[PDB]
C-alpha cells in the first residue's frame, strides 16, 4: 500500500531537526528586526 | 415613568463600558468610533487640543494593540468621565445632511 | 496618492527608539509572557471557551445516543411480548 | 583582550557581504553533509536491523 | 529621481507595494493567512503542474497514472501528497482569513470583500474537481451528487446536468473536463488574487482596535518580510508535518479503490472543507430548498456588509458579538461533524438545529447583539 | 577599485555554488 | 537616501580624483578661518586643551597630504560602515525612514 513508507519516516527526522534549528532561529531574525518598535516609548509634549 | 428601570441601566451601561476592553487601552469611546464620510468631517471640525489629542490616544494606544500590553490600573478610562467630545461634532454634520438629503425630495 | 508623507497629521508627539544590536530580542521571555498570556487568556477564557465547551456535550451526547438507539436493536420496543 | 568567538568571525567573515555570501555558501556545504550524516545515523539506530542495510547479508554471496 | 532603482523601470515601482507600502503597526498574527494564502496557491501550482506531468485524464488509466505517480516517478509520492495535504492547508487558510474578516470587519472594504468571495468560491470549484482527477470510488460518487443536485432545477437543471457532465454520467468526456478545468482555474484564480491586491492597497488593512492607524504605520519590509516569512515556516510545518508523518489522516476519504460505477458509498461526503455546506444541504427535505440553501450558506457572505450594524468596525470592543461570533464558529464545528454522520435520526435532529442556528447568527442574531451593544455604550 | 576584490568573492560564490549545488 | 549612498560609495569605492580635490579644500578651509586675530586667538587657546599644547598648523598640511585615496577609504569604513546611526528630526518626519531602513542603509547589497 505504501512503498514510501520508510523514506517518508526518515524525511520527517530530517525535516523535525531541520525545523527545530530555524524556527527559533528565524523567531531571533523576527525580534532583531521588532525590537526598535517593541523597545520603543512615547511622549506627548503639547504647547498648551 | 423611568426611575427604577433607567436608574439601573446605568449599572448594565458601566458594567458593559468595562467589559469592553477599550477602557484598558487608554482609549475612549468617542475614539472607538467607525471612521466613515459622517464622522470624517466631525474629526475635521475638532479644535486643535481636542483633535491632537484623539491621535496622541489612538496612538498610545495602537501602541499598546501591536505590544498586547494593558495600561495599568492606575491609568485608566473611567466611566465618570465620557467625553462625548465628538457628539457635538458628529450630530450637526449628520444633522446638516439629513437637510441636504430633505431638501433633495422635491 | 504617496502613501508615506500624505497620510495624517499629527503635532507635539516625541517617539523615543533604539537599535536592534544594543538590544535584545528577548527581555523577559518567560516573566513576562507567562503573566501577559495568563492575562490575557483569563479575558478570553470566558468570551471564547463556552460555545466549544457546548460543542463538546452536544458532540459527547449526541454520539451516545446514536450508538444506543442503533446499538440498542432492542431500544424501540422489547424483545419479551 | 581577545575578540569575542562573535567578534572574530564578523571581522574575518561578515564584515564583506562577498565574504558573508562564501562562507554561507561553503557551510551549506559542510551542514548538509554532518546534518545527513548524523542524521541518517540516528534513524537508522532507531530501527536496528530492520532495514535491508542491515540485513542484506542473509542472502548476499552465499 | 536618479537611479533609485524602485522607480527607475516602471515595473519595478510596482513591486514597492511589498516594501514601502505602509502597514499598520498592531496586528493579530490573523493577518499572515492572507500571505499564506498566496503562498498555498503558488504551492499547489508548482507542485500540480508537476503531477499534471505525469497524470492522464482517462478512464482507464487515471486511477492508474495516479499510482503511477506515487510509485515508480522520483519523489512523486510526495510531491502528489505535498499536493493533496496543500490543498486542506489551502482551506485551513482560507477559513481564517475569512473569520478574520468577519471579526474585525474588514469586510468593510466593500469592493475588496466582493472579490475575497468571488476568490473563495473560485478555489471551491477547483478543490471539487481535482478531488474528481485521481477517479477513486469517492470521488466519482460524490461528483456525481453533487452535479446531479444541480438537476434540482425545475426547468432547465435536467438538461443542464448533462451538458455539464458532457453524457448521460460521469465517464471519459466528464473526466476530461474536469482537468482542464482544474488546470486553467488557478492560472484565472491569480489574476483575481492580483485584483483583489490592487483594491486593497487603496485603503489599507484594518487592526484589532478597528481605528486608523495611519498616525502609526510601519515599513513593510523591514518588519513584516521577517513575519511572512516566519509565518511561511509554520505553514510549511503545518504542512509538512501532515505530509510526511499523517499522509492520508486529513485525507478522511481512504477510497483509494478504482471507482465502480455500480457501488456503494457508505456515507459519502465532501472533504472536511465542504461538509459544512453538505450538512446545511441535508437539512431540507426537499432538493431545491436544499440546493437554494447550500448556495446561501456560502454566498450570505456577500450580504455581511450589510448587515452590519454597529459603530465599532472592530468586534474586539464589543463582548456580545464575541460570544456569537465564536458561537458560530463552535457551530460550524459542529455543522462539519454532522458531514461525516450517518443520515439518521440523531446526526438529522443536531443538523436541523445546526443549520437554524448558522443563519440566526449571521441574519438576525448578530444584527441585534450589534444594535444593543450600541445602545449600552449611548452611541 | 574594490570591484576587482568585490567581483573575485562573487565569482568564487557563484563556482562554489555550483560546484556544490550542482 | 543620497546621504548614506555617499557615505558608502566613500569607503568602497574612493577615486584618487576625488579624495585629492577634497583634500586641498580642507587645506583651504584650514588656512581661511585663521585670517584675522579673534580666530587665531580661538585656535590657540582651544588648541591647547584639546590637542593639548600642540599647533600643528604647518604639520597639517603634510598629514593632509599623507591622504592617498586607500586612506581615506579604510578610515571612512570604521565609523560608518555597519555602524548604528543616531538619528534626530523634527516634524514633519512621518517621512523620514524606520531606523532599521536608515541602518541598514550602513551596508551595501543594494540600492
Ligand atoms: C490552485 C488551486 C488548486 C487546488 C485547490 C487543488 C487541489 C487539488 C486536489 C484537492 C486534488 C486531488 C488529489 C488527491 O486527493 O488525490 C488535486 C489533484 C490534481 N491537481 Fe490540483 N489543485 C489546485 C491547483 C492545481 C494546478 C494549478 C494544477 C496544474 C496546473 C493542478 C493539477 C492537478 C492534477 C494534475 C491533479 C491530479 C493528480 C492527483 O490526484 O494529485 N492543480 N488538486
Ligand atoms: C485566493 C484566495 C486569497 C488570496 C490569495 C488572498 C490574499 C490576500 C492578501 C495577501 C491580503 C493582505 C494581507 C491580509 O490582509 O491578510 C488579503 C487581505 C484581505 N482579504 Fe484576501 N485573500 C484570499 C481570499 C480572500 C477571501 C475568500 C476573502 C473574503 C471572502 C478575502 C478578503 C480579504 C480582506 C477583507 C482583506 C483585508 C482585510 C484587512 O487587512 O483590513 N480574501 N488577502
Amino acid at each position: 500500500a505504501e512503498p514510501e513508507h520508510d523514506h517518508r519516516k526518515r524525511m520527517g527526522l530530517k525535516m523535525l531537526l531541520m525545523m527545530g534549528l530555524l524556527l527559533p532561529l528565524v523567531y531571533a531574525m523576527k525580534r532583531h528586526k521588532w525590537s526598535v518598535l517593541k523597545s520603543r516609548k512615547l511622549a506627548y509634549r503639547p504647547p498648551k | 415613568a423611568v426611575s427604577a428601570s433607567s436608574r439601573w441601566l446605568e449599572g448594565i451601561r458601566k458594567w458593559y463600558y468595562n467589559a469592553a476592553g477599550f477602557n484598558k487601552l487608554g482609549l475612549m469611546r468617542d475614539d472607538t468610533i467607525h471612521e466613515n464620510d459622517d464622522v470624517k468631517e466631525a474629526i475635521r471640525r475638532l479644535p486643535e487640543n481636542l483633535y491632537d489629542d484623539r491621535v496622541f490616544r489612538i496612538k498610545r494606544a495602537l501602541d499598546l494593540s501591536m505590544r498586547q500590553q494593558i495600561l495599568p490600573k492606575e491609568q485608566w478610562t473611567k466611566y465618570e468621565e465620557d467625553k462625548s467630545y465628538l457628539e457635538p461634532y458628529l450630530k450637526e454634520v449628520i444633522r446638516e445632511r439629513k437637510e441636504r438629503e430633505e431638501w433633495a425630495k422635491k | 496618492g504617496r502613501q508615506f508623507g500624505h497620510l495624517t497629521r499629527v503635532r507635539h508627539v516625541i517617539t523615543y527608539s533604539l537599535s536592534p544590536f544594543e538590544q535584545r530580542a528577548f527581555p523577559h521571555y518567560f516573566s513576562k509572557g507567562i503573566p501577559n498570556v495568563l492575562r490575557r487568556t483569563r479575558a478570553c477564557i470566558l468570551r471564547v471557551a463556552p460555545p466549544f465547551v457546548a460543542f463538546y456535550l452536544v458532540y459527547t451526547w449526541g454520539t451516545q445516543e446514536f450508538e444506543k438507539s442503533k446499538r440498542k436493536n432492542p431500544a424501540a420496543y422489547e424483545n419479551d411480548r | 583582550v581577545a575578540p569575542t568567538l562573535t567578534a572574530r568571525l564578523y571581522s574575518l567573515l561578515f564584515r564583506r557581504t562577498s565574504t558573508f555570501a562564501l562562507t554561507i555558501v561553503v557551510g551549506a556545504l559542510f551542514f548538509e553533509r554532518a546534518f545527513d550524516q548524523g542524521a541518517d545515523a540516528i534513524y537508522e539506530h532507531i530501527n536496528e536491523g530492520k532495514l535491508w542495510k542491515h540485513i542484506k547479508h542473509k542472502y548476499e554471496n552465499k | 529621481m536618479t537611479n533609485i532603482r524602485k522607480s527607475h523601470p516602471l515595473m519595478k515601482i510596482v513591486n514597492n507595494a511589498f516594501i514601502d507600502l505602509p502597514a499598520p503597526s498592531n496586528i493579530s498574527s490573523w493577518w499572515n493567512f492572507g500571505s499564506l494564502l498566496g503562498i498555498c496557491l503558488i504551492l499547489q501550482i508548482l507542485t500540480g503542474l508537476f503531477l499534471a506531468m505525469h497524470y492522464t485524464s482517462d478512464t482507464t488509466t487515471a486511477f492508474s497514472s495516479v499510482t503511477h505517480i506515487c510509485r515508480d516517478v522520483n519523489y512523486g509520492w510526495i510531491i502528489r501528497y505535498m499536493h493533496a495535504n496543500g490543498a486542506s492547508m489551502f482551506f485551513i487558510c482560507l477559513y481564517m482569513h475569512v473569520g478574520r474578516g468577519l471579526y474585525y470587519g474588514s469586510y468593510t472594504f466593500l469592493e475588496t470583500w466582493n472579490i475575497g468571495v468571488i476568490l473563495l468560491l473560485t478555489v471551491m470549484a477547483t478543490a471539487f474537481m481535482g478531488y474528481v482527477l485521481p477517479w477513486g470510488q469517492m470521488s466519482f460518487w460524490g461528483a456525481t451528487v453533487i452535479t446531479n443536485l444541480l438537476s434540482a432545477i425545475p426547468y432547465i437543471g435536467t438538461n443542464l446536468v448533462e451538458w455539464i457532465w458532457g453524457g448521460f454520467s460521469v465517464d471519459k468526456a466528464t473526466l476530461t473536463r474536469f482537468f482542464a478545468f482544474h488546470f486553467i482555474l488557478p492560472f484565472i484564480i491569480m489574476a483575481i488574487a492580483m485584483v483583489h491586491l490592487l483594491f486593497l492597497h487603496e485603503t489599507g488593512s484594518n487592526n484589532p482596535t478597528g481605528i486608523s492607524s495611519d498616525v502609526d504605520k510601519i515599513p513593510f519590509h523591514p518588519y513584516y518580510t521577517i513575519k511572512d516569512i516566519l509565518g511561511a515556516l509554520l505553514l510549511i510545518l503545518a504542512l509538512m508535518l501532515l505530509v510526511l508523518f499523517a499522509p492520508d489522516l486529513l485525507g478522511d476519504p481512504d477510497n483509494y479503490t478504482p471507482a465502480n460505477p455500480l457501488n456503494t458509498p457508505p456515507h459519502i461526503k465532501p472533504e472536511w472543507y465542504f461538509l459544512f455546506a453538505y450538512a446545511i444541504l441535508r437539512s431540507i427535505p426537499n432538493k431545491l430548498g436544499g440546493v437554494l440553501a447550500l448556495a446561501f450558506s456560502i454566498l450570505i457572505l456577500a450580504l455581511i456588509p450589510l448587515l452590519h450594524t454597529s459603530k465599532q468596525r472592530s468586534m474586539m470592543f464589543r463582548p456580545l458579538s464575541q460570544c456569537l461570533f465564536w458561537a458560530l464558529v463552535a457551530d460550524l464545528l459542529t455543522l462539519t461533524w454532522i458531514g461525516g454522520q450517518p443520515v439518521e435520526h440523531p446526526y438529522i435532529t443536531i443538523g436541523q438545529l445546526a443549520s437554524v442556528l448558522y443563519f440566526l447568527l449571521i441574519l438576525v442574531l448578530m444584527p441585534t447583539a450589534g444594535t444593543i451593544e450600541n445602545k449600552l455604550l449611548k452611541w | 577599485r574594490n570591484w576587482v576584490p568585490t567581483a573575485q568573492l562573487w565569482g568564487a560564490v557563484g563556482a562554489v555554488g555550483l560546484v556544490s549545488a550542482t | 537616501f543620497v546621504l548614506q549612498g555617499q557615505w558608502m560609495r566613500l569607503c568602497t569605492s574612493a577615486t584618487e580624483s576625488e579624495v585629492l580635490r577634497g583634500k586641498n579644500l580642507l587645506r583651504n578651509a584650514l588656512v581661511s578661518h585663521l585670517d584675522g586675530t579673534t580666530p587665531v586667538c580661538e585656535d590657540i587657546g582651544r588648541s591647547l586643551l584639546t590637542y593639548g599644547r600642540r599647533i600643528p598648523l604647518a604639520e597639517w598640511e603634510s598629514r593632509i597630504a599623507e591622504v592617498d585615496a586607500r586612506v581615506v577609504r579604510e578610515v571612512c569604513s570604521k565609523y560608518f560602515y555597519d555602524q548604528c546611526p543616531a538619528v534626530a528630526g523634527f516634524g514633519p518626519i512621518e517621512q523620514l525612514p524606520d531606523y532599521n531602513r536608515i541602518r541598514s542603509g550602513m551596508f551595501w547589497l543594494r540600492f
